[PDB]
C-alpha cells in the first residue's frame, strides 16, 4: 500500500493508469509512504 | 439514401466489373478493328484522360469538326456479334446473378439495384447506417445529433478522413465549444503536408498536386475571419511556411492580411506591401477585382 | 535545512495534450542501479541519501 | 532587399514611351518607402537611435 | 561512465567516449582529449471451440443464463465433433461457419426449453453485445487464410441460414432420441402478444389455433442432407409456423367477429401504437437490425429515422463495437482526442406491453379490411426483422400452412 490519501488518510495503491486519486475521497493529491529497506549510518 | 464511407463490399461488385470491361475490350477492339484479369480491367480503364473567383474551365475552340453516322442497325450487330460468345466462354464461370447483369448492360438496360442496395454488411452495415445518420443529421441542421455521429464514427478503426467537410461545417455551424473548423482545418494541413486509384476523386486529395476544396476554403474562410476583425500575421505566417508555388490565392490572402493590417510609416510600409502581393499575385491565374478599387481602398488609406 | 523541488512533466505539452511521459520504469533495458535510489513508480524511496548526479526520477 | 528588386522589375516593363505620366508618380511613392524603409533598418542597427 | 557516441579520438579503439564535467573526454584505455499446414483442422477447431466457450461466458455472465447450458453445449460440440473425427479426409469438408456456433446454441437452448428464440440470438449478435462478426476480434492467432476464410464466410443468418443451419445440425447428430427438441411454444406466444400490443386473448386464441393443427407436437430437424427441395419442407422449422398461426389468427380472428368484440377503430389505434417510433432498448436494437438486413426496404426505414434512437446507436456503436476487428497510433489517439467525440427514463418490456394492451383497451364497414391488412403488414415487418427471413419465405410459410389449415376445415 505505497500511498495514502491527503485529505482522508485512507491507506491505498495505484497500478499502470490507475486514477491518481482517492478512491474514497476522490482527492486528487497523494502521499507517497516508504518500506522495509537498508539505510546505513555512522552514528557521529 | 445517401453515400456510404466505407469500401464497397466486393466479390460479385468486382467479377462484374470483369464482365463488363472484358466485352467492353472485345467490342471497341473490333471496332478499331473494323475502321482500321483485375490487370485487364486496369490497361481498359486505363488509357484514358484519368466578378468572383470562378476557377474557370477550357471552353469551347480548337475543337475538331465533326462525324457523319458510323453505326446502322446491321453494321452495329456486325460488330457485337463475335465479342458476346468470347463473352459466352467465362459467363459460364461467373454466377447466375451475375450472368444476368452482364446480359441486361450488354442490351443496354441499367440495373435496378446499387451497390449498396445489394451490399449486405455487419459491422459494415451498421457503419452505413452510421455513416448515413451523420450525412442525413447533418443536411437536417442538427448540428449537435450529427456531432454525436461523427465522434462516435470517428472511433471506429475503419473509418480514414474523408468526413473531414462534415466536421468543417459542423463545427462551423455548432459554435458550441470544441477547438473549432480552423484548428481542425489547419490541423488537416499540418498533418497531411509531409510524407509522415478506388476512392479518391478532387475533394479529397493527396499533397503531390493540388490538394483542394479544404486548403483553399480555409485559406479564404480565415480571410473572413479577419473580415471578423475590419491571428492574420499566424494565418499568413502558416501560409507563408509553406511552398507550393501554384497558388496566387495566397498571394491575394497575403496582400488581402496587408490591407486589413493598413486597417504611421509603419502603415505606409503595408500599403507598399499589398500594392507588391497584388502583381506578384497577378503572377499567376488571376483573382481580380478591378483593383483600381483594391487602390482606391488604398487612397482613402492614403489619406 | 530543507529544500523542495517540483518535478512536473507537463511542463513541455501543450494544454490537456496526449501525455507522452509517465512516472514509472519502462520495459526497454535500463540501468538497475536505478532501484537503489528508486521506487516501482519511479519515484525516489524516503529516507534515501542522495548525491549529485543520483536519479531522484523515472 | 527582394521588393525592391520586384519594383525594380516592374519599373523597367515601362516604356513609357506610350505610356501614361502618373505611374511615375506612384512609383516614385513605392521607391521613396523603400528607401525610407531600408535606411531606418540600417540606422536602428546602428544603431536602433 | 558511459556515454557511446563519439567513438574514441585515437585510431587504436575506438573506445568508448564519456565526459567528466571538467571536459577532457576520456575513452576506456584511458586518452583524455510460418502458419501451419494441412493439419491445422486442429488450430481451427480450437479457434472455433474458443470463440464458442467465449460465446457462453458472455450469455450466462451477462445473459443470466444456466451454468448448465455450457454442460449441453460440450455435449452437442462434442457430438458432431466427434462426427467430424470420424470422418477420415485430408480434405477438410467441415463447415464451421458462425452459424454453427449460434446453431449448437440454439439446439442447446431448446433441449433445455429455456424461453429464449432465434430472435433473441439476431438481436444479441447484431448488437455486438455477443462477440460474432469476426475471426479471434482485433487485439491473437495466423492461420491458413483458407481457414479464416471458412470463419468469415457464410457469416450472414438472414434469409433463414440460421433456421436452415440448426436443421443441418439436427441431422448432423440426431435430435430425436438423444435430445428433447420442442420448441419453449407458449413464451413465444407471449413474446409476440406483448410485441405487439394485442390484448391477452390473442395468446389463447393463437395457442387454440396452435392445438387445432398440431395438438402441440414441434420438432427440430429438416434434415435430408442435400441442398435439394422443393414441397413440403417450407415450414417445418417450428417457429415459423407459430408465427404463421399468430398472422392467421389475427387476420381470421379480426376478420370474422360478428360479435363486433374489436372495433373498426381499435385496429387503427392498435396499427398507430405499433407505429409509432420510440425509443426503447428494443426498438432502438430493431434499428440495429434493421441496418444490417439484406432487403429494402428495412434500410429505407434507417432513412425514417428518430434522434434518440440514432442517439442510442451510437451509444450501441461506442459500447458493442470495441468488439472490432483487427507511435503514430497513439498520436492519433491524441490526435483525434484533439476534437471532441462527443428518473430512468424509457420503459421495459411489460410497461410498453401493458400499455398498448390499454391503449386497445376499449374492446367492450369493407374498408375495415383495410386496417386488417395494414396491421397484418407491419406486423410481418418487424416478425421479418427480428427473425431474420425473408419476405418471400414467410409469405410462402404462412400460405402453406393457411392452406394447411384450411385443407383440414374444410
Ligand atoms: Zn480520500
Ligand atoms: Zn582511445
Amino acid at each position: 500500500l505505497k500511498y495514502i490519501c491527503a485529505e482522508c488518510s485512507s491507506k491505498l495503491s495505484l497500478s499502470r493508469t490507475d486514477a491518481v486519486r482517492c478512491k474514497d475521497c476522490g482527492h486528487r493529491i497523494l502521499l507517497k509512504a516508504r518500506t522495509k529497506r537498508l539505510v546505513q549510518f555512522e552514528a557521529r | 439514401m445517401f453515400e456510404v464511407p466505407i469500401t464497397l463490399t466486393n466479390r460479385k461488385f468486382a467479377q462484374r466489373r470483369k464482365l463488363k470491361y472484358q466485352y467492353i475490350n472485345y467490342i471497341s477492339r473490333r471496332f478499331d478493328r473494323i475502321s482500321k484479369q483485375q490487370k485487364k480491367r486496369r490497361r481498359e480503364r486505363h488509357w484514358r484522360s484519368v466578378s468572383f473567383e470562378i476557377w474557370r474551365t477550357v471552353s469551347s475552340q480548337n475543337k475538331q469538326p465533326i462525324n457523319k453516322q458510323k453505326m446502322t442497325y446491321h453494321n452495329f450487330k456486325k460488330i457485337e456479334k463475335i465479342p458476346l460468345r468470347k463473352m459466352e466462354i467465362p459467363l459460364l464461370h461467373c454466377t447466375k446473378e451475375n450472368k444476368l447483369y452482364f446480359q441486361s448492360i450488354s442490351r443496354g438496360l441499367e440495373p435496378l439495384k446499387t451497390s449498396t442496395s445489394e451490399v449486405r454488411n455487419y459491422r459494415t452495415r451498421h457503419i452505413v447506417t452510421l455513416t448515413d445518420l451523420l450525412h442525413l443529421n447533418v443536411s437536417r441542421h442538427n448540428w449537435s445529433l450529427a456531432y454525436k455521429i461523427f465522434a462516435t464514427l470517428i472511433r471506429i478503426p475503419g473509418v480514414q478522413i474523408k468526413s473531414l467537410w462534415g466536421i468543417g461545417v459542423e463545427i462551423l455551424d455548432n459554435l458550441s465549444n470544441s477547438s473549432s473548423g480552423l484548428d481542425f482545418l489547419q490541423w488537416m494541413c499540418q498533418i497531411y503536408s509531409s510524407k509522415s486509384r478506388s476512392i479518391v476523386p478532387p475533394f479529397q486529395t493527396g499533397s503531390r498536386t493540388h490538394t483542394a476544396k479544404f486548403a483553399i476554403t480555409y485559406l479564404w474562410s480565415s480571410l473572413i475571419n479577419c473580415q471578423k476583425s475590419m491571428l492574420i500575421d499566424k494565418i499568413s505566417e502558416w501560409v507563408l511556411t509553406p511552398p507550393f508555388m501554384e497558388d496566387a490565392e495566397v498571394w491575394f490572402i497575403y496582400a488581402s492580411c496587408h490591407l486589413l493590417k493598413a486597417d504611421i510609416n509603419q502603415v505606409i510600409k503595408h500599403i507598399h506591401y499589398v500594392r507588391t502581393f497584388l502583381k506578384i499575385c497577378l503572377d499567376k491565374g488571376g483573382f481580380a477585382v478591378p483593383s483600381r478599387l483594391i487602390e482606391n481602398q488604398l487612397k482613402s488609406f492614403e489619406s | 535545512m530543507y529544500k523542495t523541488e517540483k518535478v512536473d512533466l507537463a511542463l513541455n505539452r501543450n494544454r490537456g495534450d496526449p501525455i507522452t511521459q509517465h512516472f514509472g520504469f519502462g520495459n526497454d533495458e535500463w540501468p538497475k542501479e536505478w532501484l537503489e535510489k528508486l521506487d516501482e513508480d519511479g519515484l525516489p524511496y524516503i529516507g534515501t541519501y542522495v548525491e549529485e548526479g543520483d536519479p531522484i526520477c523515472a | 532587399s527582394l521588393l525592391i528588386r520586384d519594383l525594380n522589375d516592374d519599373l523597367s516593363k515601362l516604356q513609357k514611351d506610350k505610356v501614361s505620366l502618373e505611374d511615375r508618380r506612384v512609383i516614385f511613392s513605392r521607391l521613396m518607402n523603400a528607401f525610407v524603409t531600408i535606411q531606418n533598418d540600417v540606422n536602428a542597427f546602428i544603431d536602433s537611435t | 561512465t558511459f556515454i557511446r557516441g563519439p567513438i574514441c579520438g585515437t585510431d587504436n579503439c575506438p573506445s568508448r567516449l564519456w565526459r567528466i564535467i571538467d571536459g577532457r573526454r576520456t575513452c576506456q584505455y584511458g586518452h583524455v582529449m510460418k502458419l501451419i499446414g494441412h493439419e491445422a483442422k486442429l488450430l481451427f477447431l480450437k479457434s472455433f471451440q474458443f470463440i464458442l466457450k467465449r460465446q457462453i461466458r458472455w450469455l450466462i455472465t451477462e445473459m443470466r443464463f444456466p451454468k448448465e447450458f455450457e454442460h449441453v453445449a460440450k455435449i452437442i460440440w462434442l457430438k458432431i465433433l466427434k462426427t467430424i473425427n470420424d470422418q477420415p479426409q485430408e480434405e477438410l469438408k467441415l463447415q464451421l461457419h458462425m452459424t454453427s456456433t449460434i446453431s449448437i446454441l440454439y439446439l442447446a437452448s431448446t433441449h433445455l426449453s429455456l424461453p429464449v428464440y432465434t430472435c433473441d440470438y439476431i438481436k444479441w449478435i447484431c448488437t455486438a453485445k455477443m462477440p460474432y462478426f469476426q475471426a479471434s476480434e482485433i487485439l491473437r492467432i495466423q492461420l491458413p487464410n483458407y481457414y479464416v476464410s471458412i470463419l468469415e464466410g457464410s457469416i450472414s443468418p438472414f434469409n433463414g441460414q440460421l433456421y436452415n443451419k440448426i436443421a443441418l445440425t439436427c441431422g448432423m447428430i440426431h435430435f430425436k432420441e438423444f435430445f428433447n427438441s420442442e420448441i419453449s411454444c407458449q413464451g413465444l406466444l407471449l413474446k409476440l402478444v406483448m410485441q405487439c400490443a394485442l390484448p391477452p386473448e390473442f395468446y389463447f386464441y393463437t395457442k387454440q389455433v396452435i392445438e387445432f393443427e398440431e395438438t402441440d407436437i414441434r420438432n427440430l430437424t429438416l434434415w435430408e442432407r442435400t441442398d435439394e427441395r422443393h414441397t413440403g419442407r417450407v415450414s417445418n422449422h417450428a417457429e415459423l409456423r407459430v408465427l404463421s398461426y399468430f398472422m392467421l389468427t389475427i387476420n381470421w380472428m379480426l376478420s370474422f367477429d360478428r360479435d363486433r368484440q374489436y372495433p373498426l377503430k381499435w385496429i387503427l389505434s392498435l396499427t398507430e401504437s405499433l407505429t409509432q417510433r420510440t425509443t426503447t432498448s428494443e426498438s432502438i436494437g430493431r434499428n440495429i437490425v434493421k441496418v444490417v438486413y439484406p432487403d429494402k426496404p428495412t434500410s429505407s426505414d434507417y432513412f425514417q429515422w428518430s434522434e434518440e434512437e440514432t442517439l442510442e446507436f451510437l451509444k450501441w456503436m461506442e459500447k458493442q463495437f470495441l468488439p472490432t476487428q483487427t507511435d503514430q497510433k497513439i498520436a492519433r489517439r491524441k490526435l483525434y482526442k484533439i476534437f471532441p467525440l462527443d428518473s430512468t427514463h424509457q420503459l421495459t418490456f411489460i410497461e410498453d406491453l401493458q400499455e398498448r394492451y390499454a391503449k386497445q383497451t376499449p374492446f367492450f364497414p369493407p374498408a375495415r379490411k383495410e386496417a386488417i391488412g395494414r396491421l397484418l403488414t407491419h406486423i410481418a415487418s418487424q416478425l421479418l426483422v427480428d427473425f431474420a427471413i425473408s419476405k418471400e419465405q414467410l409469405k410462402d410459410c404462412i400460405s402453406r400452412i393457411k392452406n394447411a389449415c384450411l385443407h383440414r376445415m374444410n
